[PDB]
């Protein structure tokens, strides 16, 4: 096989046209069980019980549904594309809305494969452990740290934070203390990071969220 | 875009070539603009 020749200038445009892909591909040379058998066991039986697999349902219901018809998409979520957010990226800051962590400041970490948003705070620092949010609830603060030449486990799939009393597994535990043990020393290097880590994000008498700067 | 092609074919070609000519024409604007600029510190350093 080979590359699509074809590069791509505007979605679903190519940048070349019909008869100059004629030439580059070259075309002007390169022109053209349902049964099985098996024996019985018993003598003056003949040895050939011709078996077939899907058999006729004993029960049909006194009335079906028709079949819809064709729809040319619609793909499953499984296939959909994950868009990010511009203003989303690896070491940025950010504050949680509405789960139990209403308020606090965390770093953001790998994106998983179903959109949701990886994401730590040092659990030392405001008790939030490895956890999924979603994009949609976050929002997005101007600080950035430099997240780059640390290590991620590769087992850390949505799978892995699938929900199955709960207790904290000894792999969670761990896996925690791999991240934060290299994400640390990169707070420590700025200043006063931990207490903005540690405090939390409220309204007061004041500032109005369409005014404020993130 | 799928729908314009089935009526029109020709859209196609009309599209494409659109693109293409406006991004040589965005990029012709942006070297003389930096020419220019290029000319300006030329003159800075002369004098």
């Amino acid at each position: 096989p080979h590359c699509s020749r074809n590069p791509v200038l505007v979605r679903g445009i190519g940048r070349y046209s019909r008869s100059a892909m004629y030439s580059r591909k070259a075309m002007y040379k390169r022109k053209y069980l349902a049964t099985v058998t098996k024996p019985v066991g018993g003598d003056k039986n003949g040895g050939t019980r011709v078996v077939k697999l899907r058999k006729m349902p004993r029960y049909y219901p006194t009335e079906d549904v028709p079949r819809k018809l064709l729809s040319h998409g619609k793909k499953p979520f499984s296939q959909h594309v994950r868009k990010l957010r511009a203003s989303i990226t690896p070491g940025t800051i950010l504050i949680i809305l509405t789960g139990r962590h209403r308020g606090k400041r965390v770093v953001f970490l790998k994106q998983l494969a179903s959109g949701l948003l990886l994401v730590t705070g040092p659990l030392v620092l405001n008790r939030v452990p490895l956890r999924r949010t979603h994009q949609k609830f976050v929002i997005a603060t101007s600080t950035k740290i430099d997240i780059s030449n640390v290590k991620i486990p590769k087992h850390l799939t949505d799978a892995y934070f699938k929900k199955k009393k709960y207790e904290i597994t000894e792999q969670r535990k761990i896996d925690q203390k791999a991240v934060d043990s290299q994400i640390l020393p990169k707070i420590k290097a700025i200043p006063q990071l931990q207490g903005y880590l540690r405090s939390v994000f409220a309204l007061t008498n004041g500032i109005y969220p369409h005014k404020l700067v993130f | 875009l799928r729908i314009m092609l089935k009526l029109n074919p020709y859209a196609k070609t009309m599209r494409r070539n659109t693109i293409l000519r406006q991004a040589r024409n965005h990029k012709l604007r942006v070297d003389k603009a930096a020419a220019a600029a290029a000319a300006l510190q030329a003159k800075s350093d002369e004098k």
